[PDB]
């Protein structure tokens, strides 16, 4: 299977701070097929980015992101208290799925 | 447009199944394709498996394979998801999510909260 | 196309019990400007009542 | 102007020049609709 | 006796229907979401 790797597991951050996200597949994908989410305890998975960019529905729009074959990131432009949560990637391959890792994000 | 509704919470004990009930509000249940997802507390998500409904197409997760059956309900748009020989390391929220083809976004259902 | 077309005919008789036997056309009466589906009928007879 | 309304859910496509005006809650699938705009019910008019 | 006829559907005030009635005074047609009764009829008393 294809495994993705998120780095770093946590982290510290400011608010008013950039910060980014990265997410490393064992095996090259397609962009196309990869997504970010972020996750406050106690809710659902909300979609942020999908087909390694295409901001979602509904986005705050300080987050963005990009990537090809191995290595994607995700980024948000400033952070804001809001944004401080765990957040992972994703890969839809339709036949198989693949999650793990939520770099988690505190102040 | 596409909205998930899942069924409520459930309390059972070791050796019983329990079975998720997820409606497909918007329409195209048929020509999509609808997974379940697992979160076990203190966790992240796990895939445990998913049918395409239109096809009659069921696919597990290995860790998954046995125990769970996924069926779907045309007539109803509704999928379902049946877990037997349940204990206590099953407890978890139980997620519906699909994606229509010709589109990219995976919608998701409320997670229903299973413990055991 | 919604419109509810009548034709029709009305002749002497002499009879009992079945349709008397031979030939007549029946000529439009009236058309109609409907726009309903009207997939059933009944007919609507009065009664000697005392 | 919220006063003009169009049809947006009907069973059978509908014949030429016939009206249909009913406001019935529509069904989308075999569970039953009792007039509650629920999960396969709609107002048939938007 | 036989005065007219109901062409409609489910007849009873949910769609509408054509009631064509020689009620001996007039000829009336009306296309109407009518109500009908379970056994139609007219009368004439001596
Ligand atoms: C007429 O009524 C029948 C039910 O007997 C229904 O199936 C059909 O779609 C209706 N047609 C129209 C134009 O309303
Ligand atoms: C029905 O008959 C009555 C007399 O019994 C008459 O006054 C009335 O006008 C008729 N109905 C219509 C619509 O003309």
């Amino acid at each position: 299977e294809i495994v993705l790797t998120q780095s770093p597991g946590t982290l510290s951050l400011s608010p008013g701070e950039r910060a980014t996200l990265s997410c490393r597949a064992s095996q090259s994908v397609s962009s196309s097929y990869l997504a970010w989410y972020q996750q406050k305890p106690g809710q659902a998975p909300r979609l942020l980015i999908y087909g390694a960019s295409s901001r979602a529905t509904g986005i705050p729009d300080r987050f963005s992101g990009s990537g090809s074959g191995t290595d994607f990131t995700l980024t948000i432009s400033r952070l804001e208290p809001e944004d401080f949560a765990v957040y992972y990637c994703q890969h839809y391959g339709s036949s198989l799925w693949t999650f793990g890792q939520g770099t988690k994000l505190e102040i | 447009q596409v909205q998930l509704v899942q069924s409520g919470a459930e309390v059972k004990k070791p050796g019983s199944s329990v079975k998720v009930s997820c409606k497909a509000s918007g329409g195209t249940f048929s020509s999509s394709a609808i997974s379940w997802v697992r979160q076990a507390p203190g966790q992240g998500l796990e895939w445990m498996g998913g049918i395409i409904p239109i096809l009659d197409i069921t696919n597990y997760a290995q860790k998954f394979q046995g125990r769970v059956t996924i069926t779907a309900d045309k007539s109803t748009s509704t999928a379902f998801m049946e877990l037997s020989s349940l204990r206590s390391e099953d407890t978890a929220v139980y997620y519906c999510a699909l994606r229509n083809q010709w589109d990219l976004l995976v919608y998701w259902g409320q997670g229903t909260l299973v413990t055991v | 196309d919604g419109y509810f077309k009548i034709y029709s005919k009305h002749t002497p008789i002499n009879l009992v019990r079945d349709l008397p036997q031979g030939f007549s056309a029946l000529e439009p009466l009236v058309d109609l400007p409907i726009g309903i589906n009207i997939t059933r009928f009944q007919t609507l007879l009065a009664l000697h009542r005392s | 102007n919220y006063n003009y309304l169009y049809r947006l859910f009907r069973k059978s496509n509908l014949k030429p020049f016939e009206r249909d005006i009913s406001t019935e809650i529509y069904q989308a699938g075999s569970t039953p609709c009792n007039g509650v705009e629920g999960f396969n019910c709609y107002f048939p008019l938007q | 006796i036989i005065r007219g006829w109901i062409f409609g559907t489910t007849l009873d005030s949910k769609t509408q229907s054509l009631l064509i009635v020689n009620n001996a005074t007039n000829v009336v047609i009306k296309v109407c979401e009518f109500q009908f009764c379970n056994d139609p009829f007219l009368g004439v008393y001596y």
